[PDB]
């Protein structure tokens, strides 16, 4: 009995499956990511990723930041995360831009790792990654602003 | 079979290892709630434009109208000036 | 089946017909020179033996004799190091009074005006400091008169010709066979019972009948002349039973198991005694009596001819699990067969020990009068980081040597290296990303740390005093340290080392010894740069051995050789792909760690531990405890650690150190140097050497060995030796002057 | 992709398609020579450019010369 | 013997006796005459 | 006198030189006994101190400003040598070296392995070429005007 | 006259556990090697990718991500075994195309069939000088 097989039986595809990649725990997880879910209107896909990240990246721009001493501005440091969401709204968009033209279709997979064809993800589409930055700008600065809607009976403020 | 000329992304492994292609879990009105106003976001050369204009003029206001109690560059020196080694 | 001795009879015979045919162990370079070039592969390929033949026999006799003579080099050097501690020596003097004389060694003739090295050292002599500290360790053992120290260079003498004289024998006369090399089972069981085992009883028995009772008697102040031979402690046991009473027994509770007794020679105290300075000699004693025991134990673990004991392949083979295969199957036939994977091991673990024996001698000065004499320490400190750093690089290079020419699948296979090598990319990426990672989260802080403190914001940096990344685990790990003894070990008196134990400031003669180490941000910062340095390391050396055979980008590098230069200005440009290369590279950045792992050891004893003590017991450190607030930044270093503790190197001229003022310099040249290597290529040198020849063929005086610039492994070996000497050789000077002056 | 070509002081001692490792040298007959045969790079396609086959040449002065020139996937030795 | 000879005309060996008789050569020259910018006897 | 210099034994600075370095040097003596061994040692450094300033101070050495001897190489006979003289001598020995080398690699150059004259050394050869250089700069003089010393040619 | 053989798929592949040299993204949407050889028992062979596998009695293909991967193991196959050994190139279309041994001979053995290319007829330093192709499309050697 061994543990480390190759990746979906063919060792001739460089990888391999291990607990860390081919487990059902780690399988179902990613598979419940917004990011990998393939039949899903990347608009909300990207609305969800915006809102984990805005809501994140409040805490160490308000903690660590300059003014994060003076109590009378420091809190209003969400803004620096605001504005990063801003400039990686810019590197989203102006990816996709580069990456997928109007009329190209999905450049994802069309298969499945069992073989049977299926549908491929229009993240990988102009339109599809355009809804996308959208939803993470969207979700992004409301992720910011949730986050510093809330102050208060914690124990880092 | 692992080598087939016919179907070469079985081939190569031109698959999706974690996509799960099943339904939406996001309920209605919630997703219609965020496709009308992350609406106008969503069109890629708009957004750019609206990205790169909306962040500098806020930028431009922040920086502009910025404070002495904030930024020790716009309160200025507060001390006597020094004496140089042999000048002003 | 049997282990026996097992030797030939004659097999090369003894004749200078072969010293007088240069390049004779090869077959292309025998036939002498056609260029320049030829001359220097003789050199490179002088100690390649496994490239001079395929034969393991012959191979493994050459070894023999080469660890013969290396034995007999070393016993010469010692013999040396003993005859020079008596005829040209004041160790009479820094005998009497040890806290105030230095200690010297060498006297320089008086020719060119060199006789101002000839400082005062003390005790109505003039020479040159040392710092090797073999004056503490023949105080330590107990010599007192010249005399003694003449017979032990003349005992070291014939212990070299005795292992010259066996490298000569067992190689043109009785010469072993290679079954007799591969008793493996038996040589482990005679290296950790009869080598080391007996060693350390023999050693515990001079201890408990020489180093104690005089050691004592040196303790007490009497006069050396007027302290007993050693040998009449062996004849009347009054005189050994006067200083340590359980002598008067005569080994009767040793057989009666009333070892309690021997509690008065044979003692767990710990810490330092503070009359010398160093670890008390009972418990040095007592742990060599302990160390002797457990190796003469451990020296019958492996079977031989007497059915008992393990057999080192079944051991190997049962160990294997899902995650691994059969792994271990087929290591004991790797290992019985490579002399390349024996000494790949071997360097990695001894040069990892003499880190271990840096740290551990510093920490716990084993010798009276160590922990005072500065220079000693510091320079014994440094000699083993680099011993050991070195040793490690030497450790990749030959685990990549094995790669590339004794490993086999089809024929000595084994499952951990084959699983190893099939996820190499995997290895190594992820080691990349730590190295980044660390690269970020270490040296980024030193950087943050400069420009906060140049914006005038010192409170937006990571200081004690502002941003705090204060080392819990290790404050923590040293405060249990600290509370051992009484607790977590009853049998001990006081703390493993000073540094632990909180209070507790040992010191000799006006300086100190030890005292409890603060540890802070600057440490934290220190130990992650460590962390960062040595993991870049591995990442170089351990990726030049796992793509030693092959590569996405050559995918037959293996037969191109251990040491070749490239394969092309194609692909994109293949230079520097050999694991030779990866060994080359792999040298600077150890030397990048070692230096900065130095470094931090100089200016925190400097600054944290050694000083003046008040007779009040007011301490103040050699610099004023500036540790915490300058090497935080890196124009600290710059500033309060090398332009501040170099004026002693710079200012050494006129005085006994100017050796050190002079050698700063030539190091500074010769690393300067190395870079023209590091920085060309051998094109350009030889279309120079070509119009040198047209001016030397002009007068009829060009040699018939056409001159040929260097290869180009030859540039890159020319350049990180130059390197390597270059800065080692500055930081040397450096630090004895600095060490000498200032101590 | 990099250009090769193959001059008339070969000798035929077919040591540059020995030599190569992504197989561009051939060995086709020719009359100028004693071995009856001299050199072509008909596949300068997969040529990567690591100049071995020059490394090989007794020709003084050589033979095959390999001139690096325009980069592919192929001349660059990519696997990705 | 005629070897141990040749072995001796080698480059590095002969090379240290001719530095060694050199250097030997010049400290006895500067123990005699130390120091000495110049070429005293005109 | 030459450059504004003044000659080292009307100098001040060149025996304040002398004076402190002596006075130095006995500083060091007081620490030990006049029958000791250091003290004879550093008196000898003493009369070798003495015996090298007077010396430079005797031979008409230039000092600056700064008490040092400063060698003067625009050829005035009054300091010949310090640089002319000795570099005449010079020229001698490396004309000699040169041209002792130049002969044995003539007298190998017809052998029949020439690269195994040149890492082992044929010393009756040697030896038999090393006192030709005593006449160097006849021999290099003759085989100038014969065209023996350049290769016709190259 | 030579006809080169055709790619067969479910040709059997060597005994691997698989390892991280493999294939890529360019195989999927660029190119890929194939070779393949005859091998009269079950071996052991060192892979140009990373470890050892288990060369399969019969009939044997193995795919790789670059052509000098297959011309190495084709060279070591011929050296240490002795097998003859083929490759072709995969595009993404499923198109073949084959490479070496080209004329069914390998190409250190001069074959009759073989036309010149990039030969030039002259001595190595008849070239000219680059100024006499300055602003041209030519370089000295094309010629
Ligand atoms: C005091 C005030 C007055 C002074 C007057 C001047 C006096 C100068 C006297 C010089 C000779 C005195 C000592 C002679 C001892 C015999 C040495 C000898 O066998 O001297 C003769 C030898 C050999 O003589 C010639 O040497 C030549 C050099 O070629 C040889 O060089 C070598 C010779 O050893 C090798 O044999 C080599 O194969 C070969 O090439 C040729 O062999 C000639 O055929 C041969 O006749 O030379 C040599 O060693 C030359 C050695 C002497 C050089 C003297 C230099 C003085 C400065
Ligand atoms: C401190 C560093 C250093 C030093 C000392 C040199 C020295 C030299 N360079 Mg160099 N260079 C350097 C850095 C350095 N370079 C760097 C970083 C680069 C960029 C890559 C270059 C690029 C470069 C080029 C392109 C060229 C040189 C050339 C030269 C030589 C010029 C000739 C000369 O001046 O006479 C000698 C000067 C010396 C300093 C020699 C000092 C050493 C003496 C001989 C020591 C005596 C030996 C003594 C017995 C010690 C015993 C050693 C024992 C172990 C045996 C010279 C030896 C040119 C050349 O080749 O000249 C023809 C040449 O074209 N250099
Ligand atoms: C109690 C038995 C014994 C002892 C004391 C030693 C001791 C030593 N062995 Mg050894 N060995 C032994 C048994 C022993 N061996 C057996 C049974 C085998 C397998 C057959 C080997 C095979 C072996 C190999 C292959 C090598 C060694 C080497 C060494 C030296 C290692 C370097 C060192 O530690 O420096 C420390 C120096 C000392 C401790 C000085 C003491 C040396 C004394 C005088 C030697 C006495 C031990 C000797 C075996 C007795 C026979 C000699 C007698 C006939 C005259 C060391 C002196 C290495 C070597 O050759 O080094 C030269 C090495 O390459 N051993
Ligand atoms: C290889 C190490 C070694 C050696 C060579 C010796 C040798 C010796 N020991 Mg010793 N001993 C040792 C280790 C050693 N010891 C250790 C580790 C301990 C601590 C347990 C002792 C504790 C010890 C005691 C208490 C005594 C000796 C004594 C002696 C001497 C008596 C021998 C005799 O005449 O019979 C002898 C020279 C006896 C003695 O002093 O005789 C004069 C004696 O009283 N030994
Ligand atoms: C017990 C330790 C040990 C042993 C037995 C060996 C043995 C061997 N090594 Mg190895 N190595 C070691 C440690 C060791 N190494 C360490 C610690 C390192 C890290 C630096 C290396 C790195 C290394 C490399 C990169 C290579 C070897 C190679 C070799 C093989 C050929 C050695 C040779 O002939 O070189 C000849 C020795 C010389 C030409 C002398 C060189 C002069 C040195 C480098 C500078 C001298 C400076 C000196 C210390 C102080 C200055 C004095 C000066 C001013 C006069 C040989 C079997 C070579 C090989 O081909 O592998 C098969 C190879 O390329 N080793
Ligand atoms: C001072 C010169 C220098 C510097 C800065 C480096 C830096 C580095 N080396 Mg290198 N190296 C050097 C000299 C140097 N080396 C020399 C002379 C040699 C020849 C022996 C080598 C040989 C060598 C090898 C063989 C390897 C490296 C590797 C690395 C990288 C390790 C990963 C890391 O630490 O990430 C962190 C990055 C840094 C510490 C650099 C400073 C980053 C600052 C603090 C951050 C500033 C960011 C800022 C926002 C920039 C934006 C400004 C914008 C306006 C432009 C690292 C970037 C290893 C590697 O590839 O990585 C795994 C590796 O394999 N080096
Ligand atoms: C994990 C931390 C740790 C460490 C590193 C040590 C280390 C040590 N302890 Mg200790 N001890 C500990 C925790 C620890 N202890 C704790 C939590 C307790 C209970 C409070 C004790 C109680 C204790 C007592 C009573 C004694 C020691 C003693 C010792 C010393 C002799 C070792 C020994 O007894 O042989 C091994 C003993 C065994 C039973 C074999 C255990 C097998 C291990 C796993 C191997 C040794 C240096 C002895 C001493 O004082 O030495 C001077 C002693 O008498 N310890
Ligand atoms: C090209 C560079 C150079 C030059 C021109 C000199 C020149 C000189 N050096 Mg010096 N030196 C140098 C480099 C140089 N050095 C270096 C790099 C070092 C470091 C290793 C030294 C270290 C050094 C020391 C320690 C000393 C000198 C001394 C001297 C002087 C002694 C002259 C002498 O030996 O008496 C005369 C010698 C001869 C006439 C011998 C020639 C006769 C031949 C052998 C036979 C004649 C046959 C007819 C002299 C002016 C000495 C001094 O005292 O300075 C005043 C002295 O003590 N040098
Ligand atoms: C030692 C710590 C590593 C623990 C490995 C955990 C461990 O020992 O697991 C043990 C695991 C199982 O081994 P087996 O059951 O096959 O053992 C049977 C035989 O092989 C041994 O006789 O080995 C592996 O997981 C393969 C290596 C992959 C793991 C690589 C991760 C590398 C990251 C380590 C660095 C982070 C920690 C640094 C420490 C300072
Ligand atoms: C300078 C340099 C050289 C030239 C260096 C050379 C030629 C070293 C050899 C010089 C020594 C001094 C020649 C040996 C002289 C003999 C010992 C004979 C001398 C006679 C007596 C004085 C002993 C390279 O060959 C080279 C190659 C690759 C990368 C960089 C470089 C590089 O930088
Ligand atoms: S450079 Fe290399 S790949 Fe190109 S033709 Fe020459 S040998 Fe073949
Ligand atoms: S290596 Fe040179 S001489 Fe030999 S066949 Fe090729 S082109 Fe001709």
């Amino acid at each position: 009995y061994q543990v480390v097989q190759p990746i979906n039986g063919d060792p001739f595809i460089g990888s391999l499956e291990t607990p860390v990649t081919s487990s059902p725990l780690v399988a179902w997880y990613l598979s419940n990511l917004p990011g990998y879910r393939t039949a899903v209107n990347p608009l909300l896909r990207g609305i969800e990723v915006g809102l984990a990240h805005g809501f994140l990246l409040v805490g160490p721009f308000v903690k660590a930041g300059p003014l994060r001493n003076t109590e009378i501005a420091g809190q209003a440091g969400s803004l620096a995360a605001g504005g990063l969401v801003v400039i990686l709204s810019i590197c989203l968009t102006i990816y996709g831009i580069s990456s997928f033209n109007e009329g190209d279709p999905s450049t994802a997979p069309s298969l499945t790792l069992t073989g049977r064809k299926k549908q491929p993800d229009q993240l990988q589409t102009a339109d599809g990654w355009a809804k996308f930055t959208g939803g993470f700008f969207f979700g992004g600065i409301s992720g910011v602003i949730w986050a510093f809607f809330l102050l208060y009976v914690l124990d880092l403020p | 079979v692992y080598f087939d000329l016919e179907d070469l992304g079985n081939t190569t492994g031109q698959w999706d290892l974690y996509g799960s292609d099943a339904p939406s879990p996001y309920n209605s009105l919630q997703s219609k709630f965020f496709e009308t106003f992350a609406a106008p976001f969503t069109k890629r050369g708009l957004l750019l434009k609206f990205l790169i204009l909306g962040g500098g003029s806020t930028l431009a206001y922040f920086s502009a109208t910025a404070s002495g109690d904030i930024l020790p560059i716009k309160k200025g020196p507060q001390l006597p000036p020094q004496l140089g080694p042999r000048l002003g | 089946p049997e282990v026996k001795i097992l030797v030939d009879r004659d097999p090369i015979k003894t004749s200078f017909e072969q010293w007088a045919k240069p390049g004779h162990f090869s077959r292309t370079i025998a036939k002498g020179p056609d260029t320049t070039t030829w001359i220097w592969n003789l050199h490179a390929d002088a100690h390649d033996f496994d490239s001079h033949t395929s034969d393991l026999e012959e191979i493994s006799r050459k070894v023999f004799s080469a660890h013969f003579g290396q034995l007999s080099i070393i016993f010469l050097w010692l013999s040396g190091m003993y005859f020079h501690g008596a005829r040209f020596s004041n160790y009479e003097a820094w005998l009497n009074d040890p806290t105030h004389i230095r200690p010297s060694a060498q006297v320089v003739w008086p020719i060119v005006g060199q006789e101002i090295l000839n400082g005062d050292v003390g005790g109505g002599f003039r020479g040159i400091q040392i710092t090797s500290g073999f004056f503490q360790i023949w105080r330590a053992s107990g010599i007192t008169s010249e005399l003694q120290l003449y017979c032990t260079a003349i005992g070291a003498l014939v212990f070299a010709a005795l292992m010259l004289f066996a490298g000569w024998f067992h190689y043109h006369k009785a010469a072993p066979k290679l079954v007799w090399f591969q008793d493996v089972e038996s040589m482990l069981n005679h290296h950790l019972a009869g080598l080391l085992g007996l060693g350390s009883l023999s050693w515990a028995g001079h201890q408990v009948h020489v180093s104690l009772p005089i050691n004592q008697f040196l303790n007490a102040g009497v006069d050396p002349k007027e302290i007993p031979l050693p040998h009449e402690f062996i004849l009347n046991r009054d005189l050994l039973a006067q200083l340590y009473p359980s002598f008067a027994e005569g080994a009767t509770p040793f057989f009666t198991l009333n070892w309690s007794k021997y509690a008065d020679f044979l003692t767990f105290r710990g810490g330092l005694d503070p009359l010398t300075g160093g670890l008390w000699l009972t418990d040095i004693a007592h742990h060599h009596l302990a160390i002797a025991i457990l190796f003469l134990i451990a020296g019958h673990m492996y079977r031989t001819n007497w059915g008992i004991g393990h057999g080192i392949k079944d051991i190997l083979e049962a160990h294997k699990g899902p995650f691994t295969g059969q792994g271990h199957k087929g290591l004991y036939e790797i290992l019985t067969t490579s002399w390349h994977a024996q000494l790949s091991i071997n360097l990695a673990m001894l040069g990892s020990l003499t880190i271990i024996v840096a740290h551990h001698m510093y920490a716990m000065p084993p010798y009276p009068y160590l922990a005072t004499d500065y220079g000693t320490q510091l320079s014994l400190f440094t000699h083993h980081m680099w011993i050991g750093g070195f040793l490690i690089v030497g450790a990749a290079a030959h685990a990549a040597i094995f790669m590339v020419r004794d490993y086999d699948p089809t024929t000595r296979y084994n499952d951990l290296l084959d699983r190893v090598l099939r996820h190499r990319d995997a290895i190594i990426s992820h080691l990349n990303w730590v190295c980044i990672f660390l690269g970020f989260h270490s040296f980024g802080l030193y950087i943050h740390n400069d420009t906060m403190s140049a914006l005038g914001r010192p409170q937006d940096m990571f200081s004690d005093t502002a941003i705090q990344l204060q080392p819990v685990f290790a404050q923590w790990i040293q405060n249990t340290h600290a509370l051992a003894p009484g607790t977590t070990a009853p049998g001990a008196t006081t703390s493993t080392s000073l540094t632990w134990g909180g209070g507790d400031l040992v010191s000799v003669g006006g300086k100190v010894a030890l005292l409890p180490i603060p540890l802070g941000t600057a440490d934290f910062l220190v130990h992650h740069i460590h962390a960062f340095t040595i993991h870049v390391t591995v990442l170089i050396l351990l990726k030049g051995v796992l793509f030693a055979r092959s590569s996405r980008l050559i995918p037959d590098k293996a037969n191109l050789g251990f040491r070749f230069p490239c394969d092309g200005p194609g692909r994109g440009g293949t230079c520097q792909v050999s694991a030779w290369d990866h060994v080359f590279l792999g040298l600077f950045w150890m030397y990048n760690a070692i230096s900065v792992v130095i470094f931090h050891f100089s200016w925190k004893m400097q600054s944290d531990v050694w000083g003046s003590i008040n007779d009040q017991g007011v301490v103040t450190h050699i610099t004023g405890g500036n540790f915490a607030q300058s090497s935080i930044t890196i124009n600290g270093w710059l500033r309060d650690f090398l332009w501040a503790q170099a004026s002693q190197v710079i200012q050494s001229y006129g005085s006994s150190l100017s050796a050190y003022g002079l050698f700063f310099l030539g190091a500074h040249f010769v690393w300067a140097f190395s870079l023209m290597f590091l920085f060309s290529g051998r094109g350009y040198w030889q279309e120079l050497i070509e119009s040198i020849v047209w001016a030397h063929n002009k007068l009829k005086v060009a040699p018939a060995t056409q001159p040929r610039a260097l290869s180009i492994v030859q540039g890159r070996a020319v350049g990180v030796t130059h390197y390597l000497l270059g800065g080692i050789a500055t930081t040397w000077a450096f630090f004895l002057a600095r060490i000498i002056a200032v101590g | 992709s990099h250009s090769v070509k193959i001059y008339d002081t070969c000798i035929g001692c077919t040591q540059c398609v020995r030599a190569c490792p992504t197989d561009v040298l051939e060995m086709i007959p020719w009359g100028g020579c004693k071995a009856k045969q001299i050199a072509s790079a008909p596949r300068t396609e997969d040529c990567v450019g690591c100049k071995r086959c020059e490394s090989a040449c007794p020709t003084d002065f050589l033979s095959v010369r390999v001139y690096l020139w325009h980069e592919t996937t192929r001349s660059m030795g990519l696997a990705y | 013997m005629r070897d141990l000879k040749t072995y001796l005309s080698v480059a590095p060996v002969a090379s240290t006796l001719w530095f060694a008789a050199l250097a030997g050569l010049l400290i006895e020259i500067n123990r005699f005459f130390p120091d000495a910018l110049t070429f005293p006897f005109f | 006198d030459i450059a504004g210099l003044t000659p080292c034994k009307d100098s001040k600075q060149f025996a304040k030189r002398e004076k402190q370095s002596i006075k130095k040097l006995e500083s060091s003596l007081k620490l030990y006994a006049p029958d000791s061994a250091p003290a004879l040692a550093i008196n000898a450094t003493i009369e070798k101190t003495k015996r090298r300033f007077d010396n430079y101070g005797k031979q008409g050495l230039l000092c600056g400003a700064d008490g040092l001897p400063h060698l003067i190489v625009s050829g005035d006979q009054r300091h010949w040598g310090e640089f002319i003289t000795p570099g005449i001598l010079f020229l001698y020995i490396a004309g000699w070296i040169g041209w002792v080398g130049r002969s044995y690699l003539i007298a190998i150059r017809d052998d029949k392995k020439p690269t195994q004259k040149e890492i082992i050394i044929d010393v009756p050869l040697a030896t038999g070429l090393v006192f030709r250089g005593f006449s160097w700069p006849i021999a290099a003089y003759r085989e100038l005007l014969n065209g023996e010393l350049v290769a016709k040619d190259v | 006259g030579f006809t080169p053989p055709e790619l067969d798929p479910n040709t059997p592949s060597p005994i691997f556990g698989g390892s991280t040299g493999g294939l890529l993204r360019k195989a999927q949407v660029e190119e890929f090697y194939v070779i393949t050889w005859e091998s009269p028992k079950e071996q052991i062979f060192e892979m140009p990718t990373g470890g050892a596998a288990i060369m399969r009695e019969g009939p044997n293909l193995l795919k790789l991500a670059r052509k000098e991967q297959c011309l190495a193991l084709g060279t070591r196959l011929r050296s240490k075994y002795k097998i003859k050994y083929q490759f072709y190139r995969v595009f993404p279309s499923g198109e073949v195309q084959y490479l070496h041994p080209k004329d069914g001979v390998y190409p250190e053995k001069v074959n009759p069939g073989r036309q010149g290319v990039g030969v030039n007829f002259r001595s190595i330093g008849k070239n000219v000088s680059p100024i006499e192709v300055k602003f041209t499309g030519k370089q000295p050697y094309d010629l």
